[PDB]
C-alpha cells in the first residue's frame, strides 16, 4: 500500500493498515518536522515497530537530511525483532518499488554471540571470549604474530579475513538480521563482529541496546557520521532510568578487595618484571605522560585499549599528568595505599552513607591523595598493562574494578551517593560488607544525548505517565501523545482480584513469605486458571524470592500435582540456559497440545524482551504488585533524591515503578488487533491503581471489574474465551477498525483533512 | 593476619580482634595489646614478634590495623616524606609538570622507602629530608 502524508509516499508492508498506526505516522512525522522529543506511548496491541519503520524509512529516503536512523530497543531479543521486520518492510518496499534500496542496516550486540572463532566462542562468560579474540587478534598480539610468525598468537582469522576483503567494503547488500548476518559471515568465515563494527560508519539505520547508548563504558566509539544529523527512536523506553542507574552504579566486596591485593602484588610483580627487562619503554610512557594524557596510544588503539572509561565519554577528564602518579612504582605504591583505605571503611560496622566529596575529603584526611591525580587512575592503569602487555587479566580483574570506582568518586559529586553496608541483612552477622555506590539522577546519563541529539522519539506500549520521564530525565518534549485502542470488539480482560473465594484481600506486599490463607487462596486461583485458560498462560511474581518460597511449599501441598495433570509447568531459573530451555519448551508446548505454563518474576529477565503471542500467551496473571523495598535503603536514598531534587514522593514513585513494570508485563500477551487474552490483576491495591495503568489498559479495566473475588473472575473469562472463540468477522465493522486497503484511509481520512 | 597478630596472641582475628595491634612507627609489627602495652609501659623494649628484636618503642606507636604492612610501610613512609617534602615547590606558581614531577619525585623516595632496594639511595633520600627539614626551618 502506498498512500501519502501529503508529501511522503509510504510503502507500508501490509496492504491493510491500522488506525492507531496512522495517528502515529501523523504525530511522529509531525515530530520529525520540528525538533522535539514527543514521547509517544504506542500500545503494543498494534504494530508500533511497523508504523515506526515504514515512515522513517520513508522519511530518510524521502527527505535528504536525516541520512542516519537510530533505534534503541532495550534488549537484544527486541534488536533482531526490529531487524527481521525491517527486513520484511524493506523487501515489501522493494516488492512495490523495485530496487531503490541503496540501503544497509545491521544490528549491533556483542562479540560472544557473534564470535565465529569456535575456541573463543565455546567459552561462556563475556570476558574470556572477547579477550581470547584480543590476545588472538590484538594489534600487539597480531604484531606478535606477523613480526614473529609463531604459534603463540593465534588469530581468529575471522578478524583477519575481516581485515582482508571486509575492511575496504561492506557485507554484500543485506539488512543482516542476526540470523542472516552470522550465516553469511560464517559462510564467508568472516567475523561478523569485526565486520559490523567497521561498517558503523556506513549503515543507514542502526539497531542496538540501551547500554551502548547509555553505558558509557561501551559508548566510547561514538562516531558523528551515525550521530550528527541522525534521527533517533526510543522503543520500549519505560525502563530508561533503571538502565541509566544500572550503567552508572558500582559495588565492592571484601573478597574482591582480596583479589586486588593479589593483582597489586601481581602488578608489583608485573611492574617489576617488565622494568628489569624493558623499563626504557616504561620511561617512554612517562614522557608520553608529561606531554599529555598520551592520546596517541591510549585512545588511538586499534586493539590495545585496556581499561575503558567508566566515566561519560571523555567530557569530565583533565589532560595533564597525574601528579605523583607519573611513576608506576608511585602508581603501585599508590595502588598499594588505596586498596587498604577501602578495607577499613569496608569493615565499617554498620550502614553509613557518604557523598563522593566528604568521602574524598575523608580520604584526603587519612591520606592526602589529591582528587585530580586520583581521577587519572583508569587510563593510567589501562596503558601500563599494555606497556606491561600482560598475558592475563584474572589476577588484575579486581584491579580494574577499583580504577572504575576511584575515577567515579573522584570525578562526580552532588548527584551520586556512597553507602557502606557492612553485611546483607538477609544473612546478617556474617563477614560480607559491601561498598555500595550508586546514582540518583537518571537525567544525568541522558543529558548528553539530550545535549547531543535533537530529533528523538520516546515510544512504548506502556509509557505511563508520559510526564514522569520529562521530570526525571529533565528534557523537553513536544507531542506527548498516546493513542487509544479503537476496536470493534473487547479482545482482553484486565481484572482486579482483590478478594479470593473467602472474599479475602490478597497481596504479595504482606511479606515475601507464607500465610496459608493468602497462599492457599493464591494456590486456588492458579489451579483454577490452569483449568480454564487455553495453551499459553504466564504469571509474574513481584520477586523471585517470592516465587521461590511460595512455589516450594506449593509442591508441599497438592496444588502442583493438579496443574501437572492439565498442563506443563516450566519454571524460571536464574541460569537462563535452563530458563531458555524452559521458555522455548513453553512456546513449543504452547504451539503444541498440552498446555504450557510459564511462571516468572515481574522484575526478571523474561519480561524484558520475550513476547507472548496468540498461543504463547492467553491469560497473564500478576500476583501482588512488584515492589522493591523488600530490600535495603538504596531506593530510599535515590527516592530521597527523587524527593529532594524532584517533587516526587515515596509512594508516588514506588507505585509508578510498580505500575510501570505492571504495565510492562500485561501487554506482551497481545501482538495485534486479532490477539486476545486475559490480563488479571490479583491484589487489593490494584483497585486504587487503576488510573496508574496505561490508558489502553485502563480503557479495558471497567469499574465493576474492581476488587473482584477470584470466583466471578473465572466466570467472566469463561464467557470471554467462549465469545472470543467465535469467528466474529463482520468485515464491514472491520472497515471501521482495519480501514480497508488504501481506501478507507484514502476515502475517509482524506475526507478528514478538516 | 589471622595467624600472626602478636608475639603472644598471633591468632587474634577470632579471639575477639578488638584489641589494638599497634605498629610502632618503628616496628611495622603486629603487637596485640598484651605485648605492646607490656612493652611501652616498661618502655621501648623490642616486640618479640616472631623472633623480633626491634624496639617496640614507648608510647609513640601509630595505628595500622592489618593494612598490608608492605602498604603500612609504604603508607608510613610516604606521609613523613610528603611531610618532609611537605610543599617543596608544587604550587609556588601553578606548574603541573614540575610539581607533578617533583611529586613524581616526591613519592619516588617513598616508593624507594617502601622498597629500600640496596639501601644507599634511601640514605640519600634521608639526606634530602634533612635538607628538606633544614630548608623548612629557614
Ligand atoms: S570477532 Fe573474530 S577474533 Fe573476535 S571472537 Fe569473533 S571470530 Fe574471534
Ligand atoms: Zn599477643
Ligand atoms: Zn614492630
Amino acid at each position: 500500500m502506498k498512500f501519502y502524508i501529503d508529501d511522503l509516499p509510504v510503502l507500508f508492508p501490509y496492504p491493510k493498515i491500522y488506525p492507531e498506526q496512522y495517528n502515529y505516522m501523523c504525530d511522529i512525522k509531525k515530530t520529525l518536522d520540528v525538533g522535539g522529543n514527543s514521547i509517544l506511548e504506542m500500545p503494543s496491541g498494534t504494530g508500533k515497530t511497523v508504523s515506526l519503520l515504514s515512515l522513517t524509512i520513508a522519511y530518510q529516503m524521502h527527505y535528504p537530511e536525516h541520512r542516519k536512523i537510530i533505534y534503541c530497543s532495550r534488549t537484544m531479543s527486541e534488536i533482531e525483532k526490529a531487524l527481521v521486520e525491517l527486513e520484511n518492510l524493506m523487501d515489501y518496499r522493494t516488492k512495490e518499488l523495485g530496487y531503490q534500496e541503496d540501503f544497509r542496516g545491521l544490528g549491533l550486540t556483542s562479540r560472544k554471540n557473534l564470535c565465529l572463532h569456535p575456541e573463543v566462542s565455546k567459552e561462556r562468560k563475556g570476558t574470556v571470549v572477547d579477550e581470547k579474540c584480543r590476545r588472538m587478534t590484538n594489534g600487539q598480539a597480531k604484531r606478535k604474530l606477523e613480526e614473529d610468525p609463531e604459534a603463540n598468537v593465534e588469530l581468529c582469522e575471522y578478524h583477519e579475513n575481516l581485515y582482508n576483503i571486509e575492511v575496504e567494503d561492506y557485507l554484500p547488500k543485506g539488512v543482516f538480521s542476526f540470523e542472516k548476518l552470522l550465516k553469511y559471515c560464517e559462510e564467508k568465515t568472516l567475523c561478523p563482529y569485526f565486520i559490523v563494527r567497521r561498517m558503523i560508519s556506513l549503515c543507514n539505520i542502526i539497531i542496538y541496546s540501551y547500554h551502548y547508548l547509555l553505558d558509557p563504558k561501551i559508548a566510547e566509539r561514538v562516531s558523528n557520521e551515525v550521530s550528527k544529523d541522525s534521527i533517533v527512536i526510543f522503543d520500549e523506553a519505560h525502563n530508561i532510568d533503571n538502565v541509566c542507574i544500572e550503567s552508572l552504579s558500582l559495588d565492592l566486596t571484601t573478597d574482591a578487595l582480596r583479589r586486588a591485593t593479589r593483582g597489586a602484588n601481581a602488578l608489583d610483580e608485573r611492574i617489576s618484571e617488565v622494568r628489569k627487562v624493558d623499563s626504557q619503554k616504561l620511561q617512554d610512557e612517562y614522557e608520553k605522560l608529561v606531554q599529555g594524557l598520551h592520546s596517541a596510544d591510549i585512545l588511538t588503539d586499534q586493539e590495545e585499549p585496556f581499561v575503558e572509561t567508566p566515566v561519560l565519554p571523555q567530557d569530565l577528564l583533565t589532560e595533564a599528568i597525574p601528579g605523583n602518579i607519573r611513576r608506576a612504582e608511585h602508581f603501585v605504591s599508590f595502588l598499594k595505599r588505596l586498596i587498604e583505605y577501602l578495607k577499613t571503611r569496608m569493615k565499617v560496622l554498620h550502614v553509613i552513607s557518604e557523598t563522593p566529596k566528604s568521602f574524598l575529603q575523608h580520604l584526603k584526611q587519612l591520606t592526602f591523595i589529591e582528587r585530580k591525580p586520583l581521577r587519572f587512575c583508569s587510563e593510567r592503569l589501562s596503558l601500563l598493562v599494555r606497556t606491561l602487555e600482560v598475558t592475563e587479566v584474572e589476577d588484575f580483574t579486581a584491579l580494574k574494578d577499583i580504577a572504575t570506582f576511584a575515577t567515579l568518586i573522584s570525578t562526580y559529586e552532588e548527584g551520586f551517593l556512597l553507602i557502606i553496608e557492612p553485611y546483607e541483612i538477609e544473612n546478617a552477622a556474617v563477614p560480607n560488607p559491601i561498598m555500595r555506590f550508586t546514582c540518583l539522577d537518571a537525567s544525568i546519563a541522558i543529558k548528553p544525548v539530550f545535549e547531543r541529539f535533537s530529533s528523538v522519539i520516546i515510544t512504548s506500549g506502556t509509557i505511563s505517565p508520559l510526564d514522569m520521564y520529562p521530570r526525571m530525565l529533565n528534557f523537553k518534549t513536544v507531542l506527548q501523545k498516546s493513542y487509544a485502542m479503537t476496536l470493534a470488539k473487547k479482545s482482553f480482560l484486565p481484572m482486579i482480584i482483590t478478594k479470593g473465594s473467602d472474599q479475602v484481600a490478597i497481596s504479595s506486599r504482606f511479606e515475601i513469605r507464607n500465610d496459608p490463607s493468602i497462599v492457599r487462596n493464591y494456590g486456588s486461583m492458579l489451579v483454577e486458571f490452569a483449568k480454564i485458560t487455553p495453551d499459553g498462560m504466564v504469571v509474574f511474581f513481584p520477586s523471585y524470592l517470592y516465587m521461590e518460597s511460595i512455589v516450594s511449599m506449593w509442591q508441599t501441598m497438592g496444588i502442583l500435582d493438579e496443574v501437572w495433570k492439565h498442563k506443563l509447568i516450566l519454571v524460571e531459573t536464574p541460569d537462563a540456559q535452563e530458563t531458555s530451555l524452559a521458555l522455548e519448551t513453553y512456546r513449543k508446548a504452547c504451539s503444541n497440545g498440552r498446555g504450557a505454563i510459564l511462571l516468572s518474576v515481574a522484575r526478571g529477565k523474561v519480561s524484558e524482551g520475550i513476547d507472548f503471542d496468540h498461543q504463547y500467551g492467553r491469560t497473564v496473571l500478576m500476583i501482588g504488585i512488584p515492589f522493591q523495598y523488600t530490600e535495603s535503603r538504596i531506593l530510599k536514598a535515590r527516592l530521597e533524591f527523587m524527593r529532594e531534587n524532584y517533587r516526587i514522593r515515596e509512594n508516588d514513585f514506588l507505585s509508578f515503578d510498580a505500575m510501570r513494570h505492571a504495565a510492562q508485563c500485561l501487554g506482551r500477551v497481545l501482538r495485534g488487533k486479532d490477539d486476545y487474552g486475559v490480563m488479571v490483576l490479583a491484589d487489593r491495591r490494584f483497585s486504587r491503581k487503576r488510573s496508574q495503568l496505561p490508558k489502553w489498559i485502563a480503557q479495558g479495566l471497567s469499574d465493576a471489574d474492581l476488587n473482584l473475588s477470584t470466583d466471578m473472575a473465572i466466570s467472566n473469562t469463561k464467557q470471554f474465551l467462549r465469545t472470543m472463540a467465535q469467528p466474529t468477522d463482520p468485515k464491514d465493522q472491520e472497515g471501521v477498525s482495519v480501514w480497508s486497503y488504501e481506501d478507507l484511509i484514502k476515502h475517509q481520512n482524506s475526507r478528514k483533512d478538516q | 593476619e589471622n595467624k600472626d597478630m602478636c608475639p603472644i596472641c598471633k591468632t587474634d582475628r577470632y579471639l575477639s580482634p578488638d584489641v589494638k595491634f599497634l605498629v610502632n612507627p618503628e616496628c611495622y609489627h603486629r603487637i596485640c595489646e598484651s605485648c605492646v602495652d607490656r612493652i611501652f609501659s616498661l618502655g621501648p623494649a623490642q616486640c618479640p614478634y616472631k623472633g623480633c628484636d626491634k624496639i617496640l618503642r614507648k608510647n609513640k606507636f601509630k595505628t595500622q590495623i592489618f593494612d598490608d604492612v608492605e602498604v603500612e610501610k609504604e603508607v608510613d613512609i610516604r606521609k613523613r616524606v610528603f611531610n618532609v617534602f611537605n610543599k617543596t615547590i608544587d604550587d609556588f606558581n601553578g606548574d603541573l609538570v614540575e610539581y607533578n614531577k617533583y611529586l613524581e619525585e616526591v613519592e619516588d623516595i617513598i616508593y624507594k622507602l617502601d622498597h629500600g632496594i640496596d639501601v644507599a639511595k634511601t640514605e640519600e633520600k634521608l639526606r634530602t629530608y634533612e635538607e628538606l627539614n633544614k630548608q623548612l626551618i629557614m
